[PDB]
RNA sequence: UAUCUGGUUGAUCCUGCCAGUAGUCAUAUGCUUGUCUCAAAGAUUAAGCCAUGCAUGUCUAAGUAUAAGCAAAUACAGU
RNA sequence: CAUCCAAGGAAGGCAGCAGGCGCGCAAAUUACCCAAUCCUAAUUCAGGGAGGUAGUGACAAUAAAUAACGAUACAGGGUCUUGUAAUUGGAAUGAGUACAAUGUAAAUACCUUAACGAGGAACAAUUGGAGGGCAAGUCUGGUGCCAGCAGCC
């Protein structure tokens, strides 16, 4: 065609440096390419959590957002709260109950944006740190830190440094320069305006990352709670059946089908199958959705729902056309096609307001029910229905004081549920078997069996030790992080056994042995077996004497002496436990300590004994 | 108070580095008695 | 004066509960031990 | 004053390449980051797109004062 | 390209200072002031995101803390010279905290200083590597395999 000397430029380094850099900026746009599933027409509100310690103020915070983008004050929040910002956004708040790890590690699974808050004067403190591994584990949402509590501060030298140290820290638990947000006081119990303002700003223009477990799994938050039985039936059958109960809220995720009986689980309380699902009309709509409403005919105040409360090139980029082309096509099928069909097929997806109601729902739900904790629900694939043994890798968390126990309760989270087993903790001897470890590995990964629920491969899991407020001390809660390995029903655990037995009569290269059967049978069931003495000379047993009843005779390769004392090696299979026990946190009457199986130094410090 | 305070442990974030010496702080000490042995050594080979 | 189903389960759930301390509190099996 | 050593050979020599050690007004990244002084910061890929706020106004004794403006020389007289 | 609405019409240009988007993988404050340097006007007086001040990822660069002197017992060179020690004795001091004063447009900070502040100096220094090259291991244990010897060491 032509000659490349031609065409070449006036500067070959300069050429050499920004191409290199180049090639590294357009290198780190690339990922790993997944599936939205978010909704184009109308998305459902983000979440935003606001999670801190018990007396830092995050009642203050949600109130003075909340009074910023309404220009209207609002007291006594509980529950989820939803806004609406700009023409198309809507965030739901949702305060974090601070002193228990349930609901704040349900919150960690739900929640888009999480408004972490540490008091700037005090420090870090050990539920920030909690909550951090959580989230991070269970796949990590938008953090974004604000430090509150700085008028405190009697110098700005101190306050500077404290600054500094609070946001390094920081951008170690969370990426490097990642921006804070420094709340000065209180003054007219809210926040300075320029701050809440930078506050509303900054979040009004965010964007949010398609999380792995959000985008097949469909979920829910629930704004109010109503309980529907007629009271005739409370009354005549002694007000302890258990009941229908409708609860209200908006579906995140994925489209859950509108056939009737799709099997659910609520965090907290358990597992159901639900009666019956409806679309109510949205009380919290945009602005551009009643511009659009009006449209097909041709809310100046009702910004605030709360009814809890009282009034080619690249790959990467084949690979993400593929994924969008996919989507448009599913897109453009679904559109011309009747409405009362697209919602039997489809099935509810996001962004839309849906009641739903549950038959055969406990009283502790509803008799001990409290505003101030969240409630989820979760759709359920079906391989989450099955149950079985599962086999993963775990370690001690870096941060948790003491090892962990065979055959002891551990409170696991894995998927949406919640629950207490008793893992075994095994090591491989060297891919050959499975060797059965009495502890747990000080900085290395051990595998673990335990009874449960089945779920799908490469899903994170984080377990934490009793779960009651009262008895938590210094000490960090989180002691098990890892990936679930495969599902099976059996696997084959060993555990090495030496039976003991001594000598009575000595014969040349010939010994009579005793003192580890009782039986004839016995030692006729083990006949061919190689027992070995504590000195180390090498034999086997022979035969079984009829007249004593556990005495019999063996071989040896060397004469024995009497104070030599022999054992048997056998590899005996033990088995896992079937404990299957879910949580439910949300189903006491005070739902700050829950109490299954305690440890094994607790039962024992309990009936003082070693 | 019920406030549950950071721990030195999950503060700094030192972990499974390898136990120094006091002496690996100050430079100048640890070339203190670096010469201090060299100077021993030659003052046994030379005698 | 009459059971709910919660407080069946709990109460099942809680012997259950009693029934696995009882057993790990007591002296092991001498399947589960070493040189035994 | 000017940092090279091997392989490519059983040795002797070109030629490119590879492995290693060291220096970097070189790009990127990681770990750590107590004090003093100092001073660089959206060019590298997009002179791509911009919410909101500010960034150019100005009166002397000395151009025009009936402000139903403010306080105290019947032509005005201070501000 | 793109904003507003009553649908008739009106309005727009951050390669100024902040700040945001441009990938779902990221990086300074939408701070204070004309006190300094100068610029503008009718003009000593007003204005100036020009500019200065402080805040912010170790750009780069300078100087520099994290210890110093002993007594006792062993190991020494062997009567005068050193090391080791869950041994011991008093001195000296700033990283921080802080009346005050200085500093500054007002501050922060620096320089100065009444007082507090050190034995595990816990007031808790890091990053790598070890036959070579151009330095520092003829150190230790454990693991996968062997139709090699013995046979479960
Ligand atoms: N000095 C100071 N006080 C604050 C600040 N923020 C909040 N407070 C005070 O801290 C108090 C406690 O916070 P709460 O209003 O009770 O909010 P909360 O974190 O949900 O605490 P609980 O309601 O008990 O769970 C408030 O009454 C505020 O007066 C702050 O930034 N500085
Ligand atoms: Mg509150």
């Amino acid at each position: 065609g032509h000659n490349a000397k031609a065409f070449a430029v006036a500067a070959p380094g300069k050429m050499a440096r920004t191409m290199q850099r180049s090639s590294d900026v357009n290198e780190r746009k690339l990922h790993v390419p997944m599936v939205d599933r978010t909704p184009e027409d109308d998305p459902p509100p983000f979440i935003v959590a606001v999670v801190g310690p018990p007396g830092t103020g995050k009642t203050t915070l949600i109130r003075s957002l909340v009074r910023r983008m309404t220009k209207s004050t609002l007291n006594d929040i509980q529950g989820p709260i939803t806004v609406v910002s700009g023409k198309h956004r809507r965030l739901t708040f949702l305060e974090c109950p601070a002193d228990d790890l349930n609901a704040m590690i349900d919150i960690a699974k739900i929640a888009d944006l999480v408004l972490l808050l540490i008091d700037g004067n005090f420090g870090f403190e050990m539920e920030t740190m909690e909550f951090l591994n959580i989230a991070q584990h269970h796949g990590m949402p938008r953090v974004l830190g604000v430090a509150t509590h700085l008028d405190l501060f009697k110098s700005q030298s101190t306050l500077r440094a404290s600054k500094k140290r609070l946001k390094h820290r920081f951008w170690t638990e969370v990426y490097q320069g990642a921006k804070l947000f420094y709340l000065s006081g209180v003054i007219n119990g809210r926040y300075p305006d320029r701050e809440i303002l930078n506050l509303s700003r900054f979040i009004s223009v965010m964007k949010f990352r398609p999380l792995k477990w959000r985008n097949e799994h469909p979920y829910m938050l629930a704004d109010r709670f109503t309980d529907l039985t007629h009271p005739e039936l409370i009354e005549t059958q002694g007000l302890q059946i258990d009941r229908k109960v409708a609860i209200y809220g908006y579906l995140h995720g994925t489209p859950l089908p509108s056939a009737p009986g799709t099997r659910v689980h609520i965090a907290g309380v358990g597992d159901f199958s639900v009666a019956q699902i409806e679309k109510l009309p949205d009380p919290c709509p945009t602005p551009f959705y009643q511009q659009k409403l009006d449209d097909f005919e041709r809310d100046k105040d009702k910004l605030i729902y709360a009814p809890m409360s009282d009034v080619y090139d690249t790959w990467y980029e084949l690979q993400k056309a593929k994924i969008s082309k996919q989507l448009e096509i599913n897109n453009i099928e679904y559109q011309e096609m009747t409405p009362e069909q697209r919602q039997r097929i489809e099935g509810f997806k996001a962004g839309s307001y849906v009641r739903i109601v549950f038959e055969k729902v406990p009283m502790e739900f509803v008799k001990n029910f409290n505003p101030k904790f969240p409630i989820v629900m979760g759709g359920l694939l079906p391989t989450e229905i099955k149950f079985g043994i599962v086999k993963a890798r775990l370690r001690r968390h870096r941060w948790h004081k003491k090892i962990l126990k065979t055959n002891d309760p551990l409170v696991l989270s894995l998927g949406w549920r919640r629950f207490q087993t008793l893992p075994i903790y095994t090591t491989t001897d060297s891919r050959t078997r499975t060797r059965m470890l009495k502890y747990t590995p000080e900085h290395t990964y051990c595998n673990a069996a335990f009874y449960g629920p089945l779920c799908s491969p490469n899903t994170p899991f984080c377990g934490v030790q009793i779960v009651a407020n009262s008895d938590t001390g210094n000490g960090f809660r989180i002691a098990a992080t890892g990936i679930v390995e495969e599902i099976d029903v059996n696997i084959e655990i060993v555990k090495k056994l030496k039976l003991v037995g001594f000598p009575y009569k000595i014969f040349k290269n010939t010994a009579f042995i005793k003192d580890m059967f009782s039986s004839a049978m016995e030692v006729a069931r083990f006949e061919g077996a190689q027992i070995k003495t504590v000195s180390g000379i090498r034999g086997e047993i022979k035969r079984a004497l009829s007249k004593p009843e556990g005495h019999y005779r063996a071989a040896f390769e060397d004469k024995i002496l009497m104070s030599d004392i022999v054992i048997l090696r056998s590899w005996y299979p033990v088995r896992v436990k079937k404990f299957y026990n879910p949580v439910t946190s949300l189903l006491l009457k005070e739902k700050t300590e829950w109490k299954g199986l305690r440890l094994t130094g607790q039962i024992r410090a309990a009936m003082n004994l070693e | 108070d019920g406030k549950r305070a950071i721990n030195y442990q999950i503060l700094k974030n030192k972990g499974l580095t390898p136990k120094r010496n006091k002496d690996n702080r100050n430079s100048r000490v640890k070339k203190r008695k670096k010469y201090q042995k060299a100077q021993k050594k030659l003052k046994s080979v030379r005698a | 004066k009459n059971l709910s189903s919660f407080e069946k389960q709990q109460i099942e759930i809680r012997k259950q509960i009693e029934q696995l301390e009882n057993e790990a509190v007591a002296e092991k099996k001498w399947s589960l031990k070493g040189e035994v």
